[PDB]
DNA sequence: GTGCCGAGGCCGCTCAATTGGTCGTAGACAGCTCTAGCACCGCTTAAACGCACGTACGCGCTGTCCCCCGCGTTTTAACCGCCAAGGGGATTACTCCCTAGTCTCCAGGCACGTGTCAGATATATACATCCGA
DNA sequence: TCGGATGTATATATCTGACACGTGCCTGGAGACTAGGGAGTAATCCCCTTGGCGGTTAAAACGCGGGGGACAGCGCGTACGTGCGTTTAAGCGGTGCTAGAGCTGTCTACGACCAATTGAGCGGCCTCGGCAC
């Protein structure tokens, strides 16, 4: 027997291809599963995951921190728009609102 | 019980605060208590539903994420 | 009996020193610069041959039209072909998918307030290209073997040299080497070759060039602000001591290099800076390089009248069509080649992991271009 | 105990891909697992419908990327399905 | 000594958008949810989290909805918000 | 306006001459020099840069840029497609004359 | 002659009593025609996919202008204004 | 092709007496006609996306239906 | 020339019920059909997602009935369970 | 008043529901554990609760003016009815990859335990800002 | 329009608790192999979509007049922001109890899965009156 290797290590990801496939066809979605559908679903998954923590990472740095904490994902989220028309309808928790006031508020 | 009156005037003002509202009127505090009193009743009667479909006792936190996400208020950072 | 490029005159010829037996000089471009390894006028010969096959076809489709239309038209579709290939296959290699992202959002229209005019210091940003120069030529045969004689030569021995694609097998055995073979990957304790730096141009001049060091020359002679000034434009955070460089670089020893060298992040020299850096995720270079790029390819877009994308240039069949074009499908359309890569032609370098027959892509419809 | 899965150590390998030198709390840890199974439950919902539409009875890549292309805006989406092909591709080679 | 009205206004206002705290007090809350929860079953026992969760749907909700009626008041040429603010955001947002 | 011109004038209604050739770059931050005027740092020795001295350009490209050749890792998700478009990208994009 | 509002209040009592689709069907499938140009060419469209096309429409629109005289009313104001339309739309998510 | 404008001035002024509006500005059709253009836009962009992904080159009623219903506007009387 | 299923006849079969001397045009029938697909297609979907919260491999008469009670909204909801709780019970019996 | 096209009632099939066993696994019990939700008390003390001033803002009351509505006329294109082509939705069959289903093994990913270093908390300081003269 | 008072960001200790590893193990993913039904190509078939023409006329355009809302300006009076002093439970700890959520084990009965049968409903066909003129 040939030494065991990953899925994701043969796709090159770091998601588990192999998590997915069990998910989607436990998941009661469709009858039969294509081999090629986890690893692109796996994908996705990373892509959106890694530009996300890149852009919290970068507000957490431009905060003088170390750690990313719901603040910097909500900072993250609404200060870009593809990200914001995509989380729309989801609240963070501990995220606050994002600084803003009116300018006819403001004094002359 | 007439718990409605713990949130308080101040705790308003302070919300109202964060949304950027510089000066708010006397008689917006019932209407914010009224509406607080309609949203958590909506949200508790869908947990309290799911929890009595699972023939359980105790509201967990998934039941209130589950009831959220129905009413299309997804909420991020309690169970999954 | 496939075209090449025309040769040129000139009072003095560099190009003509490397080799005195075989007497060939080399060739005459829209650039001075074609002739500076075979592999550049191996694609400027494959740009001309692209530019007579689209002419041929476009006056056998219409013969009523004039020679001048003719060149104009194959003109404007080797820009748009070019420009398709450039802003859809190598910036997204280059920045990565978040910069791509963030520096060069959806096409939307063209705008008349944006400066087009090419900034100094890209003059410099962009030689981060000199990092990814292996020391030696590859040449394959037909079967992307080791072609004989000198499979490899040394890249010292191929500055200036015309007479190796005129005199040795043209340009396909080029086209093939640089289609299967791994680039340089650029680590921080490995930034340039020895080959560029300390034998460049050899035979033509009396003693070797240093790259890097011209590049800093070059810098300091255009008046280049210095490494902090360029990270405090792009919003990036400034380094002040060894410690915030050695963070900023996430690299303790070049830190301190860097600082037992300059003494400051002021007076780091910008290219050093940029190619210094750590690289992106899914990206060839660091923060800074990548900020100046996006934002220059931005302008440059976004300030072209005749962006092929813009209304009124095409037709919409015209950009259907052009949407399916290819470097492989060129590279095999206009020359004895018969394997090619997949997709992403700059991703691919294994054979045969990732070769085609080049039998089964689509070519160019030109059929919308009818009269 | 009942071991319960989740997407925490793939999560924190991305960061450290993106961010070697970046920590991440339990709070952030746990929006980060709400957000990608929302994502994963929105993308297979949108491809099983598709596969209903269709009368097909099998879920491939061509639904994934169609559901993609559907579901997530803009540039966005491009880049995403672009590495599920790079993905798929990368796959079939192996 | 005495700040002209209006400055502590935005003073709070910039000191309450960057944080990220709760402004209920938790006990309040949780005897109010007790209270409701009471009217559909008997003898209910609630997880914190359940009661946290709550709280922060609820919080947003509210602050999402101060927004809105800012965003009427200030159309009507106004500065302070009154009640039919409040009610022609939640008729337009289809509550 | 129906076809792009060789020298590229004109391609701006407000400014023809924007994006044309043989022209002035585009300086995005103020020049520095040792004079402040037109002298490149390095011309007159004794001089300091930011209150150091002005490092030589080929000690640091000899200490630093050199590695052993030896140690060379190639690319695995790149090839010399990715060099050579890239040279010839910038060939297409800027050239600086110099003197003789 | 009539003072203004009369005909106007007579339109409106007219058009909320009829089901009749308000927009001329030609100009309408031609720039539902033009609109899907530039996501594909050569594309074919059934009768009812533009008839659907339009009722969808029609009743965006008309509840956005219910939702627009709702904003001008609240402003002290009969006449509609394209502020009203624009605050209606933010207030709905839509260009939010 | 500027069939943009084929929307008139009098059929939204007819839009608008059914909504209940009595008095119309006159700068308010280039908004309702930009409004009209995105939405159309949106829900045709997810039409073609349902005809393409099933390999047709006719756009059927259904594929509309389904995207309007995937935005929330669930359409009845046609599938 | 191919079958259509769809719920005419029944929806015909309860309108003679309702209303014994009242037509019904083929517009009204396709919304009608159109309704009643909307509706099946949400309540089944509820139940669904109800057994899979409990980990529950069954759809059951709970499930539905629990379903209607989060979809259908005020004294309607509470009808239409007493409904299906009489159609249960009459099928048990025979 | 008036015809006519659409809703309604009848035959012919044929492709699902139904009746009748089989079986193996999902779910319904009973037991037992032990985690956490409830309740109770004492102490700060930070929050909330009244009270008085006055200043800025919500709110009516004129005024005018210009812009939108209402109407008449010439003009334009929607609309209905009709013909002819042909692209391309729908079916059919015929396999051929492709995927579900089963042992068997292992490693990847859970839980449990630990130590140290980001980070929240005082404290004084140096700015940054506001109302006033 | 320069000077006083206050609010706040910042640099310097200081303790802490939770996060990033380290280790054990067990079960779910990978490797093979076999079997069968999903669907990918081809080959027709007709249908319904696009294109074009002609006459009618109804709706879209345009210009003119006037009057009625929109917006600006001006009192005014009141009520809400701002401090300031006085209650008041909120939060934090520590403690103790037991309610019920979760896990283990067994068994049994109920829904999936077979096949043969037949009739319910769908398609095509007339047929007469409800209603748009
Ligand atoms: C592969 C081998 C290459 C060699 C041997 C080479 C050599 C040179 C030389 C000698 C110059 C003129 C002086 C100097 O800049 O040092 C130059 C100019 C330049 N090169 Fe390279 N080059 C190479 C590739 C590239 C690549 C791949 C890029 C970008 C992707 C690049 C970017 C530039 C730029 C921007 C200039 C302009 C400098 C100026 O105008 O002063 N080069 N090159
Ligand atoms: C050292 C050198 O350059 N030798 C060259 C040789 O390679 C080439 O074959 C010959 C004819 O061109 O000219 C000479
Ligand atoms: C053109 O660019 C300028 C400068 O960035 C920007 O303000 C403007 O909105 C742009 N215009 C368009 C039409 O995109």
């Amino acid at each position: 027997r040939a030494k065991a290797k990953t899925r994701s290590s043969r796709a090159g990801l770091q998601f588990p291809v192999g998590r997915v496939h069990r998910l989607l066809r436990k998941g009661n979605y469709a009858e039969r599963v294509g081999a090629g559908a986890p690893v692109y679903l796996a994908a996705v998954l990373e892509y959106l995951t890694a530009e996300i923590l890149e852009l919290a990472g970068n507000a957490a740095r431009d905060n003088k921190k170390t750690r990313i904490i719901p603040r910097h994902l909500q900072l993250a989220v609404r200060n870009d728009e593809e990200l914001n028309k995509l989380l729309g309808r989801v609240t963070i928790a501990q995220g606050g609102v994002l600084p803003n006031i009116q300018s006819v508020l403001l004094p002359k | 019980r007439d718990n409605i009156q713990g949130i308080t005037k101040p705790a308003i003002r302070r919300l109202a605060r964060r949304g950027g509202v510089k000066r708010i009127s006397g008689l917006i505090y019932e209407e914010t208590r009224g509406v607080l009193k309609v949203f958590l009743e909506n949200v508790i009667r869908d947990a309290v539903t799911y929890t009595e479909h699972a023939k359980r006792k105790t509201v967990t936190a998934m039941d209130v994420v589950y009831a959220l996400k129905r009413q299309g208020r997804t909420l991020y950072g309690f169970g999954g | 009996g496939r075209a090449l490029l025309p040769f040129d005159n000139l009072h003095d010829d560099p190009c003509l020193l490397t080799n005195r037996s075989a007497r060939i000089p080399c060739f005459l471009a829209g650039d001075t610069r074609s002739s500076e390894m075979p592999e550049l006028t191996s694609m400027h010969t494959l740009l001309l041959r692209e530019h007579n096959r689209l002419a041929t076809e476009l006056k056998s489709l219409n013969p009523r039209w004039d020679g001048e239309r003719l060149y104009q038209e194959a003109r404007k579709i080797v820009g748009a072909m070019v420009q398709i290939i450039t802003y859809r296959d190598y910036l997204p290699l280059v920045l990565g998918p978040t910069a791509m992202r963030k520096y060069l959002p959806t096409y939307r229209s063209y705008n008349d307030s944006v400066d087009p005019r090419i900034a100094n210091v890209f003059t410099n940003a962009f030689r981060y290209g000199h990092t990814l120069i292996q020391p030696f030529m590859f040449r394959l045969d037909n079967r992307y073997q080791p072609m004989e004689p000198n499979p490899r030569v040394p890249l010292s021995r191929v500055f200036f040299a015309s007479w190796r694609v005129v005199l040795e097998g043209g340009i396909d055995p080029i086209l093939r080497g640089l289609m299967a073979t791994p680039a340089k990957l650029n680590r921080q304790n490995q930034i340039a070759v020895d080959e560029i730096r300390e034998r460049l141009f050899e035979q033509v001049m009396r003693i070797g060039l240093d790259l890097p060091a011209l590049n800093m020359q070059r810098s300091r002679d255009h008046g280049l602000p210095g490494y902090n000034a360029w990270r405090r434009f792009c919003g990036l955070p400034q380094p002040e001591t060894v410690g915030q460089l050695g963070t900023v670089l996430r690299n303790l020893k070049l830190a301190r290099k860097l600082m037992e060298q300059y003494g400051t992040p002021n007076n780091i020299d910008i290219w050093m800076g940029g190619v210094s850096e750590p690289l992106k995720r899914k990206g060839r270079v660091g923060p800074l390089l990548a900020c100046i790029i996006g934002t220059q390819f931005r302008k440059l877009r976004d300030g072209d009248r005749f962006w092929w994308e813009n209304e009124g240039v095409f037709s919409m069949q015209q950009r259907q069509a052009l949407a399916q074009i290819s470097l492989p499908r060129i590279i095999c359309d206009n020359t004895g080649i018969t394997t090619v890569s997949k997709n992403n032609i700059f991703m691919s370098n294994s054979y045969p992991r990732d070769f085609v027959n080049c039998s089964t892509l689509p070519a160019l419809n030109l059929a919308s271009w009818r009269e | 105990k009942t071991r319960k899965e989740s997407y925490a150590i793939y999560v924190y390998k991305v960061l450290k891909q993106v961010h070697p030198d970046t920590g991440i709390s339990s709070k952030a840890m746990s929006i980060m697992n709400s957000f990608v199974n929302d994502v994963f439950e929105r993308i297979a919902g949108e491809a099983s419908r598709l596969a209903h539409y269709n009368k097909r009875s099998t879920i491939t890549s061509r639904e994934i990327q169609t559901a993609v292309r559907l579901l997530l805006p803009g540039e966005l989406a491009k880049h995403a399905v672009s590495e599920g092909t790079k993905a798929v591709t990368k796959y079939t080679s192996a | 000594h005495r700040y002209r009205p209006g400055t502590v206004a935005l003073r709070e206002i910039r000191r309450y958008q960057k944080s990220t705290e709760l402004l209920i007090r938790k006990l309040p809350f949780q005897r109010l949810v007790r209270e409701i929860a009471q009217d559909f079953k008997t003898d209910l026992r609630f997880q914190s989290s359940a009661v946290m969760a709550l709280q922060e749907a609820s919080e947003a909700y509210l602050v999402a909805l101060f927004e809105d009626t800012n965003l009427c008041a200030i159309h009507a040429k106004r500065v302070t918000i009154m009640p039919k603010d409040i009610q022609l955001a939640r008729r337009i947002r289809g509550e | 306006d129906k076809y792009r011109t060789i020298t590229g004038m004109c391609n701006n209604r407000r400014s023809p001459t924007l994006g044309a050739s043989n022209r002035a770059f585009v300086r995005w931050l103020p020049a520095e020099y040792e004079d402040g005027f037109s002298l490149p740092y390095g011309w007159t020795p004794g001089v300091k840069r930011n209150g150091f001295p002005v490092a030589l350009a080929r000690a640091v490209s000899n200490e630093i840029v050199r590695f052993p050749t030896d140690q060379l890792t190639p690319d695995q998700e790149r090839s010399l497609m990715f060099m050579q478009w890239g040279q010839l990208l910038d060939h297409d994009l800027d050239f600086t004359p110099e003197p003789a």
